[PDB]
């Protein structure tokens, strides 16, 4: 407050620096984050065979 | 938003025997819905762990 | 739900052929007038479904409405001799039907318009499965289902009834099951499309939009209580027309709003117009859907 | 007090009332869909003529 | 200490070519007499500003005192042929006309003064567009929005509208934007200045500071709370006059108390003074601050 002025500032954190700081894809220990192909959320590619039953 | 669980999911399509193609997906142990039956999976592959510091 | 309980769009007419011993109050429909044939369809606790869609039309509005075809007969008699043709897709409905009535209409397996009819001076019973000797007896008919029609364009006769393990539900017949049979009371609901057969599903997925349909819209004067006014009367953008329409921008943005030179201040509606179904994972628009209570009969062996 | 045994009488007996859920319908000896009744009342007595004062 | 809500400083008119038949009550505004034109203006919760800046002048006060220009014509009809042109500066206004009133101003975007009214016999319906049919017409105007003037003339050509986000307020045509437009309604301050035309802005900073002015000062009357007295016949300092008044030593340090020989015990007034706005992180002398609901055509693509 200056009597009549009034200066408000807010140190705000831009999310969109972090978010073009580390996008996907990315390489996180032996796998690799990316995104989908289909519904949306995050995926996850891995570099294995494919072991199930159905 | 953060990961608690990484679910194994499978994109598998279904094409039924008079031509109709549906594309579902099965994840862990989870079943659906078809226009014949029903398709779950038994086992699962793989799985990383420990997700919540990220 | 709707705040539109009373008030029909367009002509608004519920009398059937053998029973048109209610047009002075149920022709049209609006909020004065006892009409047998659409005050058990706002009862609480009885149809909730006609509850949540009532800006649409009914079964017998479609008809009037060159909509939904009649049968034949457009009206059975139950009680005539040597048997009578709506006999066999009454009796496997299980439905609760008031006192004092003479006549039920009910969907057929074509999509017309079938219906019985005590002769006078008859009533139904509990069960209304058979015409009675003889309060006041009530003009008109008792709506058999919880159905709404609508106009739609989609076709769907390929879409035929895929309920697998079932012989005979509700009233069409799959299959001629000559080996077990189970006789259950559930509850399983029904499509019908362009061109088909009453389709029944198992889910029922609604969905509510708008369009440029007048159907859409609502109007009303001012002058010295609610008057409703014509839809069809409003202009269109660089057409022609009657009286003159106004609004806020979702009328705006379909008609043209003179404002100075208007007579009547039109407001849209509360979501109405294209209501479509979820079926094999597409949208479609269906024609009459609805929820009733009938009997299934599924497999076993 | 079960309404199937309620004929019976209500003396001094170790005795307790239980009621198990069965199947229904005409596959199993019923009219309607719904499940049925199974009234127990089962009640101790004794077998040998003679007691011990531990 | 508290100043009353219709002692008009000034001239005290509140009238306007066309419907000036009010003149018998509205010229002067006092205790006598029910205006039209401003028993609106004192209701508690829907004119909260005018409310808090009492001892201000208003657009018709600014009218007569040659402060803010009329148009061309004034009054404009709205059952008249050959279109409207108070009707196109309007439409994109959002408003509210209760009853019985017959005519209703507005500050349009040019910075002039517009007004529309219904030939009799008509009057105004709900979204204050068209006419229609009724009891009584009050021969008058409706005020639609919530503005105070005062006198100033301060030039301010070089300040226009410049809001983010938007791309068209109005009818002025801000920025070129070549996507779509988000036609909806809002709340949005604005503020007119000398020379220039009706400018909006996002947000705003009012400053209230008390001089010597003689329209800042309340007085009783009595013999020799209470009612009020005309201040325009109370005597100057180190002078004489009319009649007498007196006061506490915020009246007293300005003019001349005769204690026992006055007729009125004057205070001071809580609410009124010089009230500038701050456009452009500069202070500026406005003419006409309101707060109404127009329609902000934002941004969308």
């Amino acid at each position: 407050p200056m009597i009549d002025q009034l200066e408000c500032t807010t140190n705000l954190i831009d999310p969109f620096v972090v978010f073009e700081r580390g996008s996907l894809p990315q390489t996180r220990n032996d796998k690799t984050f990316a995104a989908s192909k289909g519904n949306r959320g995050v995926q996850a590619f891995s570099k294995g065979s494919v072991q199930a039953d159905l | 938003f953060n990961c608690i669980d990484w679910v194994h999911k499978l994109t598998l399509e279904i094409t039924d025997f008079d031509g109709s193609v549906s594309t579902i997906d099965l994840g862990a142990s989870s079943s659906r819905f078809t226009n014949w039956g029903s398709v779950s999976l038994s086992l699962d592959a793989e799985g990383i762990s420990g997700s919540n510091s990220f | 739900e709707d705040p539109h309980l009373r008030n029909r769009p367009g002509k608004g007419h519920n009398y059937i052929d053998g029973m048109t011993q209610e047009d002075a109050t149920c022709k049209p429909v609006t909020y004065a007038g006892a009409c047998s044939s659409f005050d058990v369809l706002l009862e609480k606790g009885k149809f909730p479904l006609f509850q949540s869609y009532a800006h649409h039309r009914t079964l017998l509005e479609a008809v009037h409405d060159t909509i939904i075809a009649k049968a034949d007969p457009p009206s059975c008699d139950l009680q005539s001799a040597h048997g009578n043709p709506c006999m066999k897709e009454k009796l496997v409905m299980k439905t609760h039907c008031p006192n004092d009535y003479q006549s039920a209409h009910y969907l057929n397996n074509d999509g017309k318009m079938a219906s019985v009819k005590c002769p006078p001076k008859y009533e139904l019973t509990e069960d209304c499965n058979f015409c009675r000797q003889m309060a006041s007896l009530k003009k008109g008919s008792y709506p058999l289902q919880d159905l709404f029609c609508q106009s739609s364009e989609d076709d769907g006769s390929k879409l035929k009834t895929k309920m697998k393990g079932v012989c005979e539900v509700g009233v069409q017949a799959l299959k001629k099951c000559d080996g077990q049979l189970s006789t259950a009371h559930e509850v399983v609901p029904f499509a019908v499309f362009k061109n088909s057969k009453k389709v029944y599903l198992d889910k029922l997925d609604l969905k509510t939009e708008e369009n440029l349909l007048p159907d859409s819209f609502v109007c009303f004067e001012h002058k010295g209580e609610l008057k409703s006014f014509d839809i069809s009367q409003c202009p269109k953008i660089g057409g022609h027309g009657s009286k003159k329409c106004t609004g806020d921008a979702a009328f705006c943005s379909a008609y043209e709003c003179t404002a100075q030179y208007a007579n009547a201040y039109c407001s849209h509606a509360n979501g109405s117009g294209i209501v479509q179904i979820q079926v094999s994972g597409v949208w479609k628009k269906p024609l009459c859907v609805g929820y009733e209570r009938v009997v299934v009969k599924r497999e076993l062996s | 007090t079960s309404a199937e045994f309620s004929f019976v009488g209500e003396s001094t007996t170790m005795r307790e009332n239980k009621c198990f859920e069965q199947c229904g319908g005409w596959g199993c000896g019923c009219f309607n869909v719904n499940p049925s009744c199974l009234f127990v009342h089962t009640y101790l007595q004794s077998v040998r003529k003679e007691a011990l004062r531990v």
